[PDB]
RNA sequence: CGGCCGGGAACUCAAAGGAGACUGCCAGUGAUAAACUGGAGGAAGGUGGGGAUGACGUCAAGUCAUCAUGGCCCUUACGACCAGGGCUACACACGUGCUACAAUGGCGCAUACAAAGAGAAGCGACCUCGCGAGAGCAAGCGGACCUCAUAAAGUGCGUCGUAGUCCGGAUUGGAGUCUGCAACUCGACUCCAUGAAGUCGGAAUCGCUAGUAAUCGUGGAUCAGAAUGCCACGGUGAAUACG
């Protein structure tokens, strides 16, 4: 059967939104489109910078983008020239003054997006999928994730018949709403087509809710 | 004097009852009981609590109602009269509860669900 | 209910006469949730029946029920691939339900103009054993005797 | 003096509650009295979308956006109160509309 | 139908063509695609080849056709029966 | 009794009985009765001869019965002779006001003709 | 959808914004009760002569990310599939799965 | 005589935070039990009602026409622009719905009670004109304020008196309104005129366990206009379950 998106079901319960501005119906569509363009551009421009999350806020007549990345130094560049460039182009796209803040994620092995991107990179470099995902699971469980599941699907190894393989370690309670499940996905474009990767990381059950 | 108060609710109707000792007046929304409820069943329903305890002709009721329909408003008025009597006396608890007036009938209206014509009615199925 | 634990539902009595039998009769006659129409029909029918017989409204309704009430019906039980209509005694609650249902069906399939008058005429013919409901009860008993052997 | 109304709109009620708490605490600190926050009816916009790419009408998702509204009235606004409120720096994600008279 | 206080619709190019044809006596048919234009009394007695999707079917405009559409006088679907 | 060359029902009320004329409906019946100063509730056989003459004049004010029938037939004949789309539909006996013909045209097509 | 279709929509929007004022004034003079008959006739003809795509009734709303012409939602400017994907990713403020 | 206006935080209500319901208590049954049944208290009693939530997998299920993509094919054409036409055909078959066949009703008059929504290239009041769809001027409203917006079924009085009818509205003719560059193919609605079939439906078959079925209206998305569909909201409100 089909399974609900974990982040989607847990929005407003244990998970926060990635876009936290308020707008009326007049400016809602334009703000969505501008945020989409900013996220797309930043993803393309920092694809090699281990960027985990982009949180766009639109205070008053400005836009502030917080970039959660594992390599804040490589995102900032020399003394801030790369941040300056990014702010310039982001402001250009959004039509309002922009401000970029970098947030470092010190545990990339516990971020679902970064784990999925690492597996996808290894797949496009032609590392064996089972070894890649097994190492990912071992790394996360060793760094302390309460549980992890990785699933790799689609023409694995260049075979004719596609299949899906998954590995799970520890507990990953998807039906428990208060469970903190960081879920993310990625696609590897290899010479035989698209290989999909999904990663769930369970890091504990928030008891106070805290929205 | 004391103007004891009782809030009643039924379906989507809320009623505010003010009972004070007096004659047998019942003035709902500045109108008489019959003029507000022409239906004799609704009149009987409103009269039910006052008939159960021997206080029909010795209390004056000022009643306001909003929301719902005829039957819902009659039920809300009955509930409010019950609560007001309960506050007035507090010995009638047993008799009114035994008669079933104290319970708030919580049956609301099931929302319509996707893929169904109504709350439960499903579209007609054919094998072929 | 294979699991069971199903129970009957409490029905409030009618306002004018305070009878559960009359309330069930009103509910059986009611169509499309128009309880006021059905209640007015029943009350007019009972008033004119009280004019006709002059005992009581509730007593007249009860006497009609007495006449109509079946004592045994037939339930299908498959035995040899085919079914045998086995006679079974009806519990009093179901007796009342079937009597009221037959009275309403007979009153609906009548020829008089108004529904209140149709109901009054059906009740009189039931209380004097000359109605369609009476005929139906006689038929049920007649078939039960014919199929006593099963 | 004329009272000044502040209507706060937000998608998150904790954010709007904390912002209203800050406004009322500031206004009571700076001398004036406040007759608010009056929770106002929250709007719930609902959307129903087909979730399958091609077929299957009956498989649908239902989402909602809940907009919360608080109303704060500052009465007898001291000269300081107005600019203090306009320099309170409310949290991002809260639309604030200030009317006068 | 079109609101009266607006008036009857006619395409400008067709109006110009009809004006030229009535001012010059041109008996050659008026080839047109404007099925939606209303027939005016100044077109009476004129051959107009109105498009029907595949060809220009001629209609001899006479007095009885005033107020109707050239599209009303040029069928678009061909049907001769199922059996 | 006899209006516009047909017999009007005697036991029915004036309005409904006046509706028996081809070309006179409920609204026109009300209009005629109000233009003749006659109650609608009164039954047709409760009236004097003069009132029947007034009704005759008021019906003669409208186009009814055979005049209306021949006007309608002439309008349809004009359509059919003109060769417009509506005329072709009348000629072929198909619904003329854009109704679907894939199914549901039986009022025009008549009882079903199996292949 | 096709790039040609998306360009068609862009061009239609451009022309519609360009010819707004004349369109509106011509419709006003046509609608006006206290207007001359020759004036109304000339206004009708000029409105007929304006380019067709200048009419806002010709533009069809399309998903801003894919160009799909069905399932549109004006609040978000997206079709149903992209709305759901962004909502699940948490990129649409306040939007969350609704039960009641 | 209008919460309307001084005025009050009593009450409905609006949200925010909490309390409460757990076989907790009593009795019986039960296997020294899990549990079940009944009773008290209680707004609620045994998952209180409803929703969201869909395990490992099956159907080489559906989607290359949302999107992305491996391959294969076209490149003065399988690419692109335009006008008209078609997707709305019509001997027929099937599926899903609406409206009826009437008196528990139709029509006329008087009068009563909702909830949830939408609104700025928008909702559009009052007033005047039109029988009507609507038109003219135009206040207010980014809306617990203003508009959509009079709920209908119901109740009371009268008539119709079992008819193919004062049932039913299909179909067709004439005249119009609005949207729109433009209603012929091919819109919606209004007025007048006509008034088909239809008198409860064969084998067979479907939905439904309580505020449910049945019935009555209202709103929204899409949308210049165009719902009998879809999604929501409330009003009246059952029969039965032995097994
Ligand atoms: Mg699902
Ligand atoms: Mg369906
Ligand atoms: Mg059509
Ligand atoms: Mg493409
Ligand atoms: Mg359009
Ligand atoms: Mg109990
Ligand atoms: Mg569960
Ligand atoms: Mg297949
Ligand atoms: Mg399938
Ligand atoms: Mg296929
Ligand atoms: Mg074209
Ligand atoms: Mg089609
Ligand atoms: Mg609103
Ligand atoms: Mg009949
Ligand atoms: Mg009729
Ligand atoms: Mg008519
Ligand atoms: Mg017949
Ligand atoms: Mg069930
Ligand atoms: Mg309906
Ligand atoms: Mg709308
Ligand atoms: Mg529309
Ligand atoms: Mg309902």
């Amino acid at each position: 059967g089909q399974k609900v998106h974990p982040n989607g079901i847990r929005l407003g319960i244990v998970k926060p939104w990635n876009s936290t501005w308020f707008a009326n119906t007049k400016e809602f569509a334009d703000n969505l489109d501008s945020d989409f363009k900013v996220r797309q551009y930043l993803t393309k421009e920092l694809a090699k910078a281990s960027v985990s999350r982009i949180v766009i806020e639109r205070p008053a007549k400005s836009i502030r983008v917080t970039i959660h990345t594992a390599r804040p130094g490589i995102v900032i560049g020399k003394k801030g020239e790369d941040v300056e460039k990014l702010r310039k182009v982001v402001a250009d796209i959004a039509g309002v003054p922009a401000q970029i803040n970098i947030a470092e994620v010190r545990k990339p092995e516990l971020d679902a997006k970064l784990v999925a991107d690492s597996i996808t990179s290894q797949l496009e470099r032609r590392v064996m999928f089972r070894r890649a995902m097994k190492r990912a699971v071992q790394n996360a469980m060793r760094l302390g994730a309460k549980g992890i599941k990785v699933e790799v699907s689609g023409r694995l190894g260049g075979a004719e018949i596609a299949r899906t393989e998954w590995y799970r370690e520890g507990r990953v309670p998807l039906h428990t709403l208060r469970a903190d499940i960081d879920y993310n996905t990625s696609e590897a474009h290899t010479t035989y087509g698209v290989i999909g990767v999904k990663v769930w990381i369970f890091k504990g059950e928030i008891l106070g809710g805290m929205a | 004097e004391n103007q004891y108060y009782g809030t009643g609710r039924r379906k989507s109707s809320a009623a505010r009852v003010f009972i004070k000792p007096g004659n047998g007046k019942i003035v709902i929304n500045q109108r008489s009981l019959e003029q507000y409820f022409g239906r004799e069943t609704a009149r009987m329903v409103v009269r039910q609590p006052l008939e159960l305890v021997d206080m029909v002709e010795k209390l004056d009721l000022y009643i306001t109602v909003k929301g719902g329909g005829i039957s819902g408003q009659a039920g809300a008025i009955r509930h409010g009269i019950t609560r007001a009597l309960m506050e007035y006396d507090e010995s009638l608890r047993s008799e009114l509860r035994k008669a079933g007036f104290v319970t708030r009938d919580a049956r609301q209206v099931e929302r319509k669900k996707v893929g169904l014509r109504k709350a439960r009615r499903r579209p007609q199925f054919s094998k072929r | 209910p294979r699991r069971r634990v199903i129970g009957q539902r409490k029905i409030l009595p009618d306002p004018k006469f305070g009878s559960e039998l009359l309330a069930k009769f009103v509910n059986i006659l009611m169509v499309d949730g128009k309880k006021s129409t059905a209640e007015s029909i029943v009350y007019s029918a009972l008033e004119t029946l009280a004019q006709r017989s002059g005992k009581s409204e509730l007593e007249a309704f009860e006497v009609a029920l007495e006449n109509v009430r079946p004592t045994v019906e037939v339930k299908s039980r498959r035995v040899g691939g085919s079914t045998y209509q086995v006679p079974v005694e009806v519990r009093p609650v179901r007796r009342n339900a079937l009597a009221m249902r037959w009275i309403v069906e007979a009153a609906r399939k009548r020829g008089d103009k108004s529904m209140a008058l149709r109901l009054a005429n059906e009740l009189s013919d039931a209380a004097e054993n000359k109605g369609t409901a009476v005929k139906k009860r006689e038929d049920v008993h007649r078939m039960a005797e014919a199929n006593k052997a099963f | 003096n004329q009272r000044i109304r502040i209507r706060l709109k937000a998608f998150d009620h904790r954010l709007i509650d904390q912002a209203t708490a800050e406004i009322v605490e500031t206004a009571k600190r700076t001398g004036a009295q406040v007759r608010g926050p009056i929770p106002l009816p929250t709007r719930k916009e609902r959307f129903t979308v087909l979730i399958s790419p091609h077929v299957n009408k009956d498989a649908r998702d239902q989402y909602e956006i809940r907009t919360h509204l608080r109303l704060v009235d500052i009465v007898e606004p001291t000269e300081k109160t107005v600019d203090a409120l306009m320099r309170l720096d409310l949290a991002a994600g809260v639309d604030v509309q200030i009317s006068l008279g | 139908p079109r609101s009266l206080k607006k008036g009857p619709f006619i395409d400008l190019h067709l109006l110009k063509k009809v004006e030229k044809a009535v001012e010059s006596g041109d008996k050659k048919p008026l080839r047109t695609w404007s099925r939606r234009s209303t027939i005016f009394p100044n077109m009476i007695g004129l051959t107009i080849a109105v498009h029907n999707g595949r060809q220009h079917v001629p209609v001899f405009v006479t007095d009885e056709m005033v107020g109707h559409k050239l599209g009303e006088f040029a069928p678009t679907r061909t049907y001769r029966g199922h059996a | 009794a006899r209006i516009a060359g047909i017999n009007i029902p005697d036991h029915k009320h004036a309005v409904i009985a006046l509706t028996s004329i081809y070309g006179v409906g409920k609204t026109r019946s009300k209009a005629i009765l109000a233009a003749a100063g006659i109650a609608e509730d009164v039954k047709i056989s409760e009236l004097s001869e003069g009132q029947i003459d007034t009704l005759r004049d008021e019906v003669a004010k409208f186009v009814v019965e055979g005049d209306l029938r021949r006007e309608i037939s002439m309008s349809i004949k004009r359509l059919m002779d003109l060769g417009c789309y509506r005329g072709l539909r009348h000629r072929r006996g198909l619904p003329v006001r854009g109704q679907r013909t894939k199914t549901n045209a039986r009022t025009r097509k008549g009882p079903r003709k199996p292949i | 959808a096709k790039q040609s279709m998306k360009a068609r929509e862009v061009k239609r929007v451009a022309l519609a914004d360009k010819y707004f004022a004349k369109r509106a004034e011509l419709k006003a003079i046509i609608s006006d009760v206290n207007a001359s008959d020759e004036d109304r006739w000339n206004a009708v003809l000029k409105l007929q002569t304006l380019p067709r795509d200048s009419s806002p009734s010709r533009q069809r709303n399309r998903c801003r990310q894919t160009g799909r012409p069905h399932g549109f939602l004006r609040k978000f400017g997206l079709s149903r599939i992209k709305v759901r994907e962004a909502a699940m990713r948490g990129e649409i403020p306040g939007l969350k799965k609704a039960s009641w």
